[PDB]
RNA sequence: CCGUAGGUGAACCUGCGGAAGGAUCAUUA
RNA sequence: AUUCAAUUGUCAGAGGUGAAAUUCUUGGAUUUAUUGAAGACUAACUACUGCGAAAGCAUUUGCCAAGGACGUUUUCAUUAAUCAAGAACGAAAGUUAGGGGAUCGAAGAUGAUCAGAUACCGUCGUAGUCUUAACCAUAAACUAUGCCGACUAGGGAUCGGGUGGUGUUUUUUUAAUGACCCACUCGGCACCUUACGAGAAAUCAAAGUCUUUGGGUUCUGGGGGGAGUAUGGUCGCAAGG
């Protein structure tokens, strides 16, 4: 019937990828950054960043013609932490909202079995 | 409970708490009369026979250690003392 | 799934592996049972090398008064024995298209059911995940009889 | 770096008065068997003659360059008494041989041999050889390997 | 109690009121001993004796039906070992672990068990001396302890 | 043109869900006008639409975020806020992140962001804007980016051993600011 | 805070391992 | 999983942030996909818990010896309990001499910044972190509670063993077991109520059986500093004990 597309979404603290290619990765098709979207550098990571950058991937995938897509979201994974962050739910948010068809959502984030040390030390790393 | 007789108490309560707990001091064994029906012969056995225990004419385990008790071989009768 | 031929733009695909989700592991792991994971290093009737992956579990019976249902360690070294010699004469006995053929129906953990239900009740249990491990001499004629 | 300054200029002039903070002071005063001695006090003790006057917390200490500057040169010398230095608690045999200290050393050695042309052997040291144990033959043949940083004259 | 450890389990044999024979027994007391010493020929040491007397035979303890204990029917025949069972099994379990500790050097804790068990042997070595029914010129040495294993 | 997304009911909230379901599903089937069909065997919930329903391709992915909110130990005066509004979204982190802790420094670090009862946690909804459940080793704040930032900065001075003293004053110097603008 | 190590410092910071002598709300079986 | 290498696609960023800033990207960076190599690690399962003298101990399998608990109409017959001297082990960090050195990372090299909400921040990173041979003997090494023995409360549990059930389930045709249930029973980890009793109180089945003062035994304290300092001795390569 349609054409599905292999969507990921990757959510860090400070910018949001949304980047798309066919079937078992084969040539990147649609790639935008956090910040190139808004300039100023405080909004590198903003929802509103965030679904102006999906609906711009929208906008290619539609001039490409691919309609259905299938997405995995992921966070860093590893040391760092395991659910994506809020730039990832805006980016589902616009890209189910540009009228692109949606085919299956999981979260292949890469877990470990057993990590290694992490970049803070014995007291802590955040403020 | 300010009152209650340790001399005499209940036999329904007197061998249902521990073995070394009672007033005197009981075992809770007892020995088994076994009868295999291929020789035909009686052979005293211990309820908690820790060892493989034979036969003296055929070579049947009567019975084996399994922990507490010693689990007698089927198709076999016995009796108590 | 591995694509390897051509057919003037249609493409031949092959078996390469399977899994789960992550978020059907992240549901299925329960805080008050006993996990088992069994592992066996394969090679196949048709030459392939594999590694299979078998999870199962422990059950609460339908007369059960406890809150945990835990398993002794002697008990988790039968159940991964048996799921060791199951899934070993299962591989040994098929080769691929048989592997793929009973791993759609669940006959594999029917036999882990039926076979250890005479030392522990086990639920949910299926292979989470198949490896390649060592590709053969590349074949032709089997790879169209495959898609044939 | 702040004694750097004034230890190596040209033209050097006749005194030096100026305050620093006194932990420094202590540092350009400090005798070879403490734990307050530091490289920076063989540097002052071997290329400017230093005595505390005026205690203010801080400190005013004396410099004076010696104009018979004694021939040695300051790069290899820093770079040896950098490198037995940092590892102070620890020896000089060991110390050597780090992970990125024993490739900078022999490219040390190596622009030391350019001029040389020394054949550099198949036998280069992991067992018994230049990258490994000939820097330990050349600690044995000298006052130091064994005798600590805290110990070691010039 | 329960000496190098800590644990407080009581979990031992009780001796029934009766000290008297038992009367669904039927055998004699000359036919139990030539049965001990028939046993005996075979080089078992006493516990065992007492142990398949009293599964294959029904024999309720050796001290009722005939009036002495088990070595004092066995040195009546005179078949006593020159040491102690208990300390001899104990000279068998040090021997074991050395030889472990001689296989794995970085065994810390068989060497401490090595510790505790030598210390058993110490203090059985010194009450079976104390009795004089061991030599009172007896040390314990490994090397010789290997040797009256081996 | 039908649409289903699959989702996960927890165990720990099924008995909530079964009590509160009955005030769960007619505001969404008659203010967002979706489908919902139960599998209480295999804890799924089926969320469908149908050209027969509204043209509104967005509150499918808002009531697969309903659902998600409620999988997490979320109200439904939370999911009347996120009815309403658009800028809230959700978030986990784990205590294990910031500092590695084990057994009764994880109950105290648990203890220091629920506090004498809940009072810590009490000040920091109202003062933030935000939301908080608290699970085993999973944190959980609603609300947008300005109020979950904030909420951020709180929850990793407190859960890094912090005391609650500090918490309050940064949290109120960081509320006087925010109801400032 | 403790133990160890280091840069120092007018104070003090940092690396590794421990302790609470530090504040369990809600929810469920 | 992380890091790095090889191959692959594509285009203005990636990085880090109270904030910015450094770092490296037409030789296509971050990221996507196919592999490979390295060394650590053993998450979720994980507590309502287990073992060990303590420190400590979470993949599977094999071998090596060890240990508690239970059962015992076995064996020895006081062989016991506590401990100056002496001895074994002893987290992390440290020390010597090797192998390895992926991640992290005190030192150092670097940037900063802009304010008195403020430097926590970044990037390389040596030592180390890992292992082998030998040292070192300290911790908030904590249950802040010596060890053995007896008595003075129950009950909801649980872990390991045992006993019993015309108890259940698992079928094959009834059993056998395995799992589950009940009534116990010892022996551990813990909980909740009291008060008879203790304590200054918080609280406590021991912190009770102590002015109505004696079951056995080992160590320590005598207002706070000076001070774990001076000095002597002792061990250690030293740091130091
Ligand atoms: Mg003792
Ligand atoms: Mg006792
Ligand atoms: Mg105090
Ligand atoms: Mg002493
Ligand atoms: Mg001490
Ligand atoms: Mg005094
Ligand atoms: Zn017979």
């Amino acid at each position: 019937s349609q054409v599905f597309g292999v969507a990921r979404i990757y959510a860090s603290f400070n910018d949001t990828f949304v980047h798309v290619t066919d079937l078992s990765g084969k040539e990147t098709i649609a790639r935008v950054t956090g910040g190139m979207k808004v300039k100023a550098d405080r909004d590198e990571s903003s929802p509103y960043a965030a679904m102006l950058a999906a609906q711009d991937v929208a906008a290619k995938c539609k001039e490409v013609g691919i309609t259905a897509v299938h997405v995995k979201i992921r966070a860093t994974g590893g040391t760092r932490t395991k659910t994506p962050g809020p730039g990832g739910q805006a980016a589902l948010r616009a890209l189910a909202r540009s009228g692109l068809r949606i085919g299956r959502i999981e979260d292949v984030t890469p877990v470990p079995s057993d990590s290694t040390r992490k970049k803070g030390g014995r007291r802590g790393r955040r403020l | 409970v300010l009152v209650q007789d340790l001399l005499h108490p209940t036999a329904a309560s007197e061998a249902r708490k521990h073995k070394l707990k009672t007033l005197v001091q009981g075992p809770r064994s007892y020995f088994l009369d076994v009868k295999c029906p291929g020789c035909l012969n009686i052979t005293t056995v211990f309820s908690h026979a820790q060892t493989a225990v034979t036969c003296e004419s055929c070579s049947t385990i009567l019975c084996t250690p399994t922990g507490g008790k010693a689990k007698l071989s089927e198709g076999t009768s016995f009796r108590r003392k | 799934l591995r694509v390897d031929e051509v057919q003037g733009k249609n493409l031949l695909t092959n078996f390469h592996g399977m899994d789960f989700t992550t978020d059907k592991l992240r549901s299925m792991v329960r805080k008050w049972q006993t996990l088992i994971e069994a592992n066996v290093t394969v090679k196949t009737s048709d030459d392939y090398v594999l590694r299979i992956f078998a999870i199962a579990f422990t059950r609460k019976q339908a007369n059960q008064v406890k809150r945990h249902s835990y398993a002794q360690s002697s008990h988790i070294r039968a159940i991964r024995k048996v799921i060791s010699e199951i899934l070993t004469k299962e591989v040994q006995g098929s080769t691929l298209a048989q592997l793929t053929s009973k791993l759609i129906p669940e006959v594999i953990n029917k036999e882990i059911e039926n076979a250890t239900k005479d030392i522990f009740p086990l639920q949910n249990i299926h292979v989470r995940k198949v490896k390649l491990l060592k590709q053969p001499k590349f074949d032709v004629g089997a790879l169209m009889a495959l898609h044939g | 770096p702040l004694v750097f300054k004034l230890i190596n200029q040209p033209r050097p002039p006749r005194v030096s008065i100026l305050m620093f903070q006194r932990e420094f002071a202590l540092r350009l005063l400090a005798r070879p068997g403490d734990s307050l001695y530091c490289r920076l006090s063989a540097n002052v003790q071997m290329w400017a003659n230093v005595t505390h006057i005026m205690k203010v917390e801080s400190s005013v200490v004396r410099l004076e360059i010696k104009n018979p500057r004694p021939q040695v040169d300051y790069n290899e010398w820093d770079g040896l008494l950098r490198i037995v230095f940092v590892r102070k608690n620890r020896t000089i045999s060991a110390g050597f041989k780090s992970t990125t200290v024993m490739d900078i050393l022999e490219k040390n050695y190596k622009t030391f041999l350019a001029m040389n042309n020394e054949m550099v052997d198949d036998t280069k040291g992991s067992m018994h050889d230049v990258v490994k144990e000939k820097i330990d033959t050349v600690l044995k043949e000298t006052d130091l390997g064994d005798k600590r940083a805290g110990k070691c004259d010039q | 109690g329960r000496m190098h450890s800590a644990g407080k389990g009581i979990s031992s044999s009780a001796i029934p009121y009766s000290r008297n024979a038992p009367a669904w027994f039927k055998l004699s007391s000359e036919s139990v001993i030539e049965q001990i010493v028939k046993y005996a020929r075979k080089g078992l040491t006493p516990s065992q004796i007492g142990v398949l007397l009293r599964d294959a035979h029904g024999v309720t303890q050796a001290r009722v039906i005939t009036g002495n204990k088990i070595m004092r029917i066995l040195k009546s025949n005179g078949l006593a070992p020159e040491i102690p069972e208990d300390l001899y099994y104990l000279i068998k379990k040090a021997v074991s672990v050395r030889k472990h500790l001689e296989r794995n050097r970085k065994d810390k804790d068989a060497k401490f068990r090595l510790i505790l068990i030598e210390s058993r042997i110490h203090r059985l070595a010194r009450y079976y001396r104390t009795v004089a029914v061991l030599p009172p010129n007896w040390k314990y040495e490994s090397a010789t302890a290997s040797a009256l294993v081996n | 043109k039908f649409e289903s997304r699959k989702i996960m009911v927890p165990p720990h909230r099924m008995t909530p869900l079964r009590n509160s379901w009955t005030k769960i599903y007619p505001p969404l089937v008659e203010h967002l006008k979706l489908q919902v069909r139960m599998n209480l065997k295999t804890k799924s919930v089926e969320l469908r639409t149908n050209p027969k329903f509204t043209t509104d391709p967005g509150a499918l992915q808002k009531g697969a975020d309903f659902i998600k909110a409620f999988t997490l130990g979320f109200d439904l005066d939370d999911s009347i806020a996120l009815l309403r509004l658009d800028d809230l979204y959700i978030e986990t982190f784990e205590v294990k992140d910031v500092k590695t802790l084990t057994g009764d420094h994880l109950s105290r670090a648990i203890g220091r962001i629920a506090g004498k009862d809940g009072k810590t946690k009490f000040a920091i909804e109202n003062a933030t804007r935000t939301r908080i459940v608290l699970a085993d080793s999973k944190i959980h704040i609603l609300g947008g980016f300005t109020h979950i930032r904030m909420a951020r900065e709180s929850v990793v001075s407190l859960i890094l051993g912090s005391p609650p003293g500090k918490v309050y004053g940064n949290l109120r110097t960081v509320a006087s600011r925010l109801k400032e603008r």
